[PDB]
This record gives structure tokens, C-alpha cells and sequence, in this order.
């Protein structure tokens, strides 16, 4: 049963609404046109809102390393709308990851097999010139694909 | 005098870059906190941009790797004496079709009435 | 059962003693013409007494993702009278709040369901010419309108 | 019934041994003369040996939040003189709160109900010229006015 | 010259401008601390202000967005001698009909009886 | 029978897949021409793809000190190719280790006993012009050579 | 003009050196985040290098044994006015048979027509 | 029973070998000619070989605050002549100290009950020009006086 | 010879404010260490105070409201060459009333016969 | 019995292989020619390789405080050949203390009773030169010379 | 000339040392690794050493007694320009019969045909 | 010239001050460590004492409160041509009959025969 991938091919399908690797737009209705992606693009080509994964941490699993794995996340979303359009932003982030995991979507790359917030989403200061951020850790859990 | 020279944004002097200039304006948000923020209207000018920033706790600071592409570009500006518009700290600046911030308030000077100034930093980040 | 809120939509309308989100000035008796927001505003445009609420962490209950949360709120206090009237100005910040949660108080977003403190009023540093502060975080509990 | 009162309203009538809140000059036989307040003031005002008094954390009891207060103290205390006359001074404030404790004793915005130190009298550096500092935290406990 | 030379509120010196100033008093609050404030009563005068400058360290906090749209502005001030008054650490001024609080103690030049006067600073923030 | 050896003698011809010690240069079909060592080459003689693996703790064993010892090494992976390009080489190296456990691998100075992460594949700021890290810490486990 | 004075690949003068000089390339990683790097084909032209007064809490960071054998080489980089494409940060050089990054965006310098040119800064770690 | 001491006025006698507080030189055979404090003196009279004896801190006891206390000292000792002359007087002042509570020692202003180490003695960066320094924290024990 | 100037207590000069000196004695506490300060009888004498100790962009030092609100203030010193008194550091000084610390021992200057003198450093904080 | 020593006096004739204390190159053949001390040397007469043993904590036991102790000494490799050899001649001082523990070496100072790891050998950053130090933390019992 | 002027190793001129300079080897270690160091062989030659100093953040740097008797001097180094080879880092110096290490790579200075050179850093701690 | 001008420990010039100096010693501890301190035989010579610029982070340490009483003070030091001795770090001087420390090895110019001399910096804590 195939190999567990790196855990951008398995969350940015799901909060992108799409199979298409490439093309880095979400299109789910909670969070249409926000850019979802693992690597903040240079200021020429960087657009808000903007959704941001990055791992941190979070170990195979010890009972089966092959065949189960739990990476932590810190997941983080900017705005340069609003203080509350990002805290909003972030919470409908959170609400695709639950229902992908209730109804244990699939993806080319692999299974998302359930979801947890090990610390919730929390304001900080912001990195860009005039944008809000708020962040959390989402512990994952994924499986590999059949065959 | 450097204070009143600079042409119209149609035909520029030769130190002096033609910009749109957008002053700030003031927003709520959706529970009612008023944020600064640049104006949708922007008023077409001239502007003379000059390096800034190379200190040495600074300089480091102009491309980094940590979590994305991120740059940072620093200027001093000044509008020429004809232009009455002050740009408060969250006003915006688009200059060589790149949009700049003006970032805090402008530093005024004002020894003499012939002397007398305002100059504002930009950066881009 | 609606979608869960950020915690601002529930909080501010308790503080302020209005539903209208548009208008910061608290009207409860204890806090009347307190400033309560979650963004402090510009020097031209701020006035004291003020409080801020602002999201320092907090999950969404994990045997029901999207019908309780319990997100923890940093509460701060800012005067320019003097500390005993910033120190009292949040005791009766927490007198409300505490009360909100027995009478159980509906909100247009959401139901406040309890309050704890995590970590107590405390004096600290305040990065206002001449004024005093003093900051605490409140667990609160959330529960989705009902429609 | 009454209200739970602000902690410094209850402890500087004890350290002070009088119920006038307007002068800080301590009367009690071990302390006597000793300035006792919340903020030190300014040098061109300031006298010294001094104790000074800060919130730094503590809640209300979770079983009746508006019954019962737990409230930490920073208590800190100083002088000119030498160390060990600041030591000594400290100590003999701690011997006033465990006997005012002990007696149950009623102030009017409070009774002290109990006295408990979570860290005890320290040695540290002073930010005045030429001054020893101790210091402490005092975990209180505060029962409301009985009207 | 320039210690002496400043105008009238109603008409200053083209170097100068006009200002409200708040001298300190001390009030005690509610639990008998002294505190220093501005009196409530000011006094009107002409102030010579000039921008206290920069450093690698201190001007990334001339604006900030960690939890509000703060912003920092350090000028340095000077009465002409003919005030008699002296402000202190808790006093405050209202120049351009803004709100500068003085900063600091005032600095204290006395090298001779006629080179003598007082700099002060104002910060805003 | 035998001794302990250095955890480099270990697991770099596990990494490798090759006993020459003297070949930096990975074979393993999923790591094909990766530069594996424990020390960064002059920026002259510099390649990327690179790992490295840092000895950061891990005792002997209490119980018989010379049998058996637990080394926990970092493990850092490098890149110029891209952030995706880095996690893969990360978690295809940490395969190889996985596999060369199960199968008990005999290398010339001892034996790969066992692998367990302690910290799994975090993100990092890399040292290096344009170049992406990731990292984390395996506590391996080491036996000694029969003779 | 020390300004496009320095010669061609072939033949420079004597404070320039001949340099090849790869500029900015936009590409899509396996997940599609938008990278900057160097192009797979450079210009040949001259360029002139000048070491910059890396100092104090920089000077010791010259040369490291923390991880690896690692050093900082900064050189300020400057290219003839006849050269009209631009380099932007992550754009790449070889220089002395070497490779050499851009460090953050070019410095505008731009006070009349006969003043005005860009300076690059470099970095080698 | 008399009041509790300040902890100065129980160790320094034990160390010093004599009740006098006015004169710092110790004369207990392991320590003789050293000088036993609280406070380091102005380089114009400072004297090595010299202990320092400061309070970190700890609380009374809680069972009879007014019968018990547990001081925690750190103790210091400062040599010019080498670090394993350092380590030694440290050494023989810590052996002084578990003396003089096993025989339950009476100084004019308390007892000494117990001694407790509760970081031993380690070796750090010392203040001052050639010298070395060791340290370490006790938590005593300290009785009130017969009176 | 500015080393030489200054009157005395009852009329100073113009540079010059009278000062009452406070040189240092060592008291023990009563556990036995010696403690430098003050002694309880002054010297009348005349003295030259300037505006800073050494320079420092940390000039945010000089007013506080972290716990209380405090001030610092920094001040150079000079003495006649007459006054022979030597004020180690535990010593104090009385300026226009208030009382100000010697901070740190006296630098001493002795390039020549005729050049050499002792400059303090004084604080109120 | 006599008093403890210093750890100083205990674990150096272990580790250097002869109780002579004036002469500090070592002479066990797994590390011979190893300079083995307490105090790093001025740089024109260190020698490398050499070992720093430097006590770093570990207090008297609380059974019999003068019977015996446990010591924490933090021991310290460098070398200028490569960090395996620094590793190398680690690993070759742990086999000499854990054999020496093994036997309950006499020395005229004191016995070595036993010797556990508190923290590994892990790598680190040099103070010196082109040199690689590796360091880790060793608890190590001692007894008194009878006598 | 003060850059082509300097002795032979036998008879210095006035203000240069005569030296053993090692340049750069790649040696490989116990698991494959490629290291830097000074080679075997060294070139006799001469070398003009000048104090760099300390800055306020390192002059308490020079004597350390935390870990042991530690000390760390830096000099400035050039050798006479018809020395052709070049110290790589890795490489070390014999000055005064006490060995130096070159810290960093060798600065390059090449603003014209008859100015050009080459300046190292040695280091010694 | 100033380099060499210095008298004799009972009759020096006005520039300079009589010292005792202890040069170098080194000594072995309890354990074999080989320590370095001052000579028990001190060489009486004399030397000219100059302020050291304290004017970083230095000036903040020049009194200190928090552990007893602790004043850093630091001093530039040399010795006529004429004393062949080198001090080195750890050495001693007494001078006005205190006893102050060499910091770090000595500061060595070379520039000719006519320049060259040796400078050291001493302390007191």
C-alpha cells in the first residue's frame, strides 16, 4: 500500500478544494480566492489573503512506521483586510479540515485520517507591512494510498 | 531652490519620479475598531527618492530565507513645497508602478520660512 | 444549530452592553464610556479608559469540533487616571463577564457558556505615554447560535 | 453581599495599621515611619525605607467567583541604610500579615481571610541609586465587605 | 541671539511656533501614591522643535502593528529665555492642537551667563 | 565481543548503502548522489543535495554500559532545489533508517539495532544562501560487533 | 565617469572585472509556490567589486566551526550604464571563476542624469 | 520564644566560629583567615579568600509560620589562588555546615535545626579580575530563640 | 586657565554652581561588612556640571513607568584645582538643592603640569 | 574515615593512570598523550588533545551527608585532528570511568563507587581555535579513603 | 611604494616581520569528510601586521577566565605584493616563532592597476 | 620624542607616574594545571596612564550595586622604549599605591624604527 507522502501533498489539496497541485487558489466556498501554499512568494508576485502550512514537528507513527503518521502543522492565515476577517479566515479554515476528516477524504498522494489542535488559533505580530496573522498547530494524521 | 523644484507627473524634472499618491483614510472593521488605511482616490505628483537603511543591524535584514522570499527597501521622499497634502503614516505611495507605505509620520523641518520642509520615509516589505 | 463565531462577536456585544457592533463605547453601568475593542486605534483618534480582548490560544472541544469551543481571551485594562482605577476597571470587567455567564447570555453570533480565569489580573509595562495596564487571560466557552 | 474589592484596599490598611487610605506612613511598632503604597514616586518626592506592594497574577475561587479571592502579591521592600536592615524590615511585614490574618481582620473594602508565600523573601538587584532590594510573592485570600 | 528671539502666541518668530504649556503638579490617587501629572491650567508661549533623530535599533519602531496602530515621534524642544517657568518629567504640550507629552527631565546648558538656556524633549506615542 | 563505536561509523553506511567510509556520496536508490556526512564541506567544495547527522545526546545503557548504547542523533537535511524537494530527501532518508532496523543491518564497526524519532522533520532557517532545511532528532540504538 | 567606464568581457579596464551574470528566472515548485532563482543562461559583461565595511557584531562572523566549515565574503558590485537589464535579489553572478548571490534589491541612486546609477551588494556563504 | 531571625544572624556565627556579628574573619580551623558575609566590599578593602552568603529565598512553614522557616542561602566562595583551592573551602565550609546543625547549634539569635543542598556546589564565571568562584544553594532550617 | 576659574560658595563665577560635597567614609551594618557612602559633614565649595557622561542611542532610559515613575539624569562634573578633596565613588553631592550621586571613581587626567585634573560623573536616578 | 575530596582529586588519577597529581598527561593506553585537567591553559602552553573535567553540580547524599556524595561533572573533549577523533577519544574516557567504576578504583584521595550519564556525549560549539569539542554530563559516586 | 616594499626573510625592511606562512590543504577524516588546514611545507617570506582593534562590544573580549586562561588578539596582515600565492582561510601563519591563524578569506582591493592588493585578518585565541 | 622621554621611579616627568610592575609568572595548582599570575619581584619604572574610553555598554558597569560594592575602572598604560620586559595578560602594576591588573597581551606597533612601540591596558574591578 504505496508510501506515506510529505504532508503538503495531502493538506493543500483539501483546503484548495482541488487535485491540481499547481495552481495555488483555493476555490472551497469558505475560502474562495485565498492562496493556500507552504512558502511566502516574493513581494512582486505575493497576494492577500494568504493561508501558509509549514511542518514543525510530529513523528511516524511507533506502532507501524510505514503505515502511519501524525505531523504537526502550524498552519497560519494574513489578511490585509481586517483583524477580524483573519481570525475569520482561520476558523473556516479549521471547519474544512474537521469535515475532511469526518468524511476521510481522499487524495492522489494519500488519506486524511483525523485532525486535532495542539495550540489554537492565537493572534501574533505579522512579518508584511501592514496585514494581520493568526496561527495554531494542527497535529494531522495521514495514511498511504492503496496499492 | 531643491524644495520647489520638480515639474507635473506628465514631465518630471531630472531627479524627481513621477507618483500617485494615496493619503490615508480612516475604516471601521467589523466590530467597530477604526483602522488607517491609504485612500481609494490617489492624486498624481512628483517625488525624489533617496537610499536609506545601510547600518549595519539593518543591512543584514535586506533578503531573507526563514519563511518565504521576503525583501526589505528602505527610502527617504519628499514631495516638492507646491504639493499642501500631508501623508499621514498609513498613506501609500506608487512609484515605478511598485506600491510603496509611507511608514511613520513625516519628520518636519522648519528653522527659517525658506528653510522650511516636511520629508517622509517609504518601505517595502 | 449555525457555525461557531470568533470569539470577538460574542465577547464585545457582553462588555459593551449593545448588540451593535459598530459603536465601542461600553453602556454597562460598572464600565460606562469604557473603550472596548480588540485593535488599539491611532494616537489622533484613542481615547482612555480603554479594554482590549485579543485571542491568545484555545481549542475547539475535541469530541464535538463544531458545537463547543473553549478559546482563551487576554484581557487588558489601560488607563491614564491612575493603577488603582486601571486595577478596578478590570475587577469590573470579570464582574461582568462572570455574570454574562450565569444569566447565560445570548449573542447574534453565539452563546457565552462559561468563564475562567487562566491567569489572574496582573500589573505590568504598558507602550502608552503615561498610562497604566494590567492583563489577564480568560478561558472562555463558546456554543453555535441557534438560528 | 458586597463586592470584592481591588487587593489594595485590603492590604495597605494592614501594612499601615490605619484605615486612612490618603497617608502612606506606616504607624505599626515594627514598621514605623516605613512608606507603604502601589507605585514608588517621584525622586524629587520619594523617601526611603519603603514597601511597595503590586497584583502579579491570582484569580477568584472557581467554586464562587464573586465570594472569594486568591490574589498574588509581588511585596518588595527597601532601603538606604544596609541589606540586612531590608531584610529585617521585610520579615517584620510578613509577621504583621500573619498576625492580621490569624485575627481575621476587617478592613473597610474587605477582610484579609489568609496569607500564604509561594516565594519567599529574596534578595535582588534595585533600580534606585545605592538602595537594597527583597522581595516576594504572597498568595492572599479575601473575603467581601459584609453589607 | 536665538535663545531670546522668540515671538508672541499671537505672533511668533517665522522659527518658531505657538504652544500650550501644561506645567507639572501632583495629585495622590486613591490610595495615597503621588502621582505627577499637567496642570490643568496652561500656559501659552512659541517653542523651537527639531526631529531628535535616528538609529539602526530605533527607527523600526517608528510604526508598528503587534497590537494597535502605534507610532513613536522624538523632537527635541527649546523655549526662548524669557519663559521663566520650568517643565519636568510629567509636564505636557499642545503643539499644532496635538498632545506632546515632555520626556525626561530637561538637559541643563550653563557654560556662561550668556551661552545658558534649557533643551527639552517631547515624544507623542 | 567488540566495541562501541562512534554513531557515525553506524549509520553512514546505512545512509550511504556502502561500507567505504571514504565515498560521502549516497547510493540508495531513493537518495541516489546526496552527500551524506556529520561536518559542512568548505563553500569551494560545497554540493547540494546534503544531510547531515550530529550527535546530540543519548547515554549508554545503565544496566550493562558495554553492550548496548542509545545515541540520539540530529538529522538535517539540505536543499537548493526547493522547500517540497527538501521534506521528500527527509523522509526518504528516514525510511532508509526505518528498513536498515527492521532488517537488523550489520555494518563493519556494529549493528543498527533500533530507530525512534523524538522530534519528526521540522522546518527550519538554513544557515546557506538559497538553500531550505529540515530537520529532527532520531534516538537510535547500537549494539557492538561480534569477533 | 567611473560610471560606464569598464570595457567589455574580452578587454576590461583595470577596476573591472569580466563577470557572468545570470539574472532573475520565476519557477513553479511541486506544489506550486512561486520560487525565484538565477536563469539558466547569463550575460557576459564587467563588473566592479568593492569589499563592504562588514564591522563589529559582523566581523566576528567571518568565519564559523559551529557546523562546518563556513565564511562571509560581502562586496559591494557595480555594473557600466550600458548595461541595461537589472538585477533583483536572487538573481546570481560568477565572479574570478566563483559564484556569487545578489543580496536584497538594488540601491537607486538617481540625484541628476549624470549622477545616477544602481549599486548591487553580493554575498558569498 | 523570641521572633524568628533574618538568616544572617544564624549562619554567619556558625561559619565565623564566634557570636560577634561585628568582625568578619572566620577562625573554625577549616576556614581560618577567611572572610564570611553578605556582601562583596569596595576593591580598596575587599580581602581574599572570602564567602558570600546571600538569601535566594524560602518561606516559612506553613503549619506555625510564626515557629519555623526554611531559608534558602546561596553560598559562594571566591579564591585568588586556584580553582581546587576554590572547590576545598567550599567544601570545608559546606562540612562546617552539616556539623553545626547535627549538633543543633545555639547562636544568640536562633538555632540552626537542619541543612539541606538543594543545588550542589558547581563551578561558574566569577565577577572579578584573577579570581575563581564556586557556588551552590542550601535550604537550612532555622528555630526561634529560648527567650 | 578654565581648571583654575570659579569663585567660591557665596559667589560663584558664571560657569560655576555652588555645590555642598558630601566625601566618602566606610560604616559597617550589623553583621560586620564595611559599606561605602556619604559623610555626615560637607564641603562648600563650587562646581561645573555638563550635559551627558558618555554618548548612547538608549537615551528611552530616561523616563519610566514600569513599576513607580522614575527618571535618570546624567551629568559630567568638574571641581577647581584648588579643592584638594578627592570624592571616591560612595561619595554625594547637593546641586541646586537636590542630591545627586558621584557614579564610578574620578577619571584622571595628567598629560602635563599644567593640563592635568580629575573629571566625575554624577547621577540622580 | 576521612573526610570526601574534591572530585577533582577522585576522577583525574582515573582517567590520566597514574595518582601522581603534578603531571597531567595521561598514560591509559586507550587516550595516552591526552592532556587531562580541570582548567584550560594559556594559548601559549595548551597542548591538544585535552580533556576538562569541571563540576557542575551534585550535592553530598542526604542519608549520610559525610559517608558519601554524588558529584555531577560535566567532562569536556577538544581536540584540533577532526570531530571523529573527537568523538573517538570521548567515547575512549567513558570505557575507562565505566571500567574504573566496575572495579571501585582506590585512589589516595578517595574510591570511585560508581559512574551514570545525565546527559550523553553530544557536539558542540569551540571556544578555540580550528578545534571541535564534545561534552556531556556524567553523576559519579565517591567514598572516603578509610583511614 | 608601501604595497611592492618589504624584505627578504633574512633582513626585513624598517616595519615588516619576517614570517613562515602555511597555505591551504584539503585533508579527509575518519568518516570521508573534507576538511581545511594549513599544509606541512611553509614559504619563508615577510609581513606588515597592524592592531584592528577592539570595538566596545569586544575590548572585554581580550581576557576571558570563564573556562581558563583565554585570551584573543587581532592583527591586520599584508604581505609585499609580489608574493603570489594566496591564504585560503584554512591557513596559518608563523609570526614572532608563535603561531597565528588567518581568520576569514583575504579582502580584495582592486580599484586600479597600481593600487591593487590583497589584506588578511589574523587571529590568535 | 614622547615614546621614550619617561625619568626614574624616584624622579619622573610631569606626564608620567612611578609604578612597580610584576611581570609574568607561571605556576602550577593542587590538580597540574598550569595557572599564570604576577612575579613575587616586582621592576620599579614609570608609566603614562591615559582614560580609556569607556563610551559603549561600558559606562552603564563603572558602579554597579547588585552583588556588593563593584566598580570597574580602565586605564591605557605604557612604558618608555627604554624597559625591555614585555608585560603579558595577567601580569600586575601597582600605581598610587593600588594594585591594577594587564588586560589581555599588549597592543604592538610596528611602523618603523622610529614608530614602534608596545601599549597595554590595565583594569581594576
Amino acid at each position: 500500500a504505496g508510501k506515506l507522502p510529505i504532508v503538503g501533498e495531502v493538506v493543500l489539496p483539501i483546503l484548495r478544494g482541488h487535485e491540481d497541485l499547481s495552481n495555488p487558489i483555493s476555490t472551497v466556498p469558505s475560502l474562495a480566492g485565498v492562496h493556500v501554499g507552504t512558502w511566502v512568494e516574493d513581494i512582486d508576485s505575493r497576494t492577500f489573503p494568504l493561508i501558509t502550512v509549514r511542518r514543525v514537528g510530529g513523528t511516524r507513527s511507533p506502532e507501524h512506521p510505514t503505515l502511519f503518521t501524525q505531523p504537526v502543522v502550524e498552519m497560519t492565515a494574513y489578511s490585509a483586510a481586517d483583524l477580524p476577517t483573519t481570525e475569520q479566515m482561520y476558523e473556516d479554515a479549521l471547519e474544512v479540515l474537521y469535515r475532511a476528516a469526518r468524511l476521510q477524504t481522499k487524495t492522489p498522494a494519500g488519506y486524511l485520517h483525523s485532525v486535532t489542535e495542539t495550540l489554537g488559533a492565537s493572534h501574533g505580530p505579522s512579518p508584511f507591512d501592514r496585514t494581520w496573522r493568526v496561527f495554531g498547530l494542527i497535529r494531522l494524521g495521514i495514511r498511504p494510498p492503496k496499492n | 531652490s531643491l524644495l520647489d523644484r520638480g515639474g507635473t507627473y506628465g514631465s518630471p524634472e531630472d531627479g524627481f519620479d513621477p507618483v500617485t499618491v494615496y493619503p490615508e483614510v480612516t475604516r471601521k472593521d467589523r466590530l467597530g475598531n477604526t483602522l488607517v488605511g491609504p485612500s481609494l482616490t490617489g492624486i498624481e505628483t512628483v517625488a525624489r527618492f533617496q537610499v536609506q537603511g545601510q547600518s549595519g543591524t539593518s543591512a543584514r535584514r535586506a533578503e531573507m530565507d526563514d519563511i518565504g522570499d521576503m525583501t526589505e527597501q528602505v527610502y527617504t521622499m519628499r514631495l516638492p513645497r507646491s504639493f499642501t497634502t500631508e501623508l499621514k503614516s498609513g498613506s501609500e505611495v506608487v512609484w515605478r508602478g511598485e506600491r510603496w507605505g509611507v511608514y511613520g509620520e513625516p519628520r518636519r523641518y522648519k528653522g527659517s520660512r525658506r528653510i522650511a520642509h516636511l520629508e517622509y520615509t517609504v518601505r517595502r516589505f
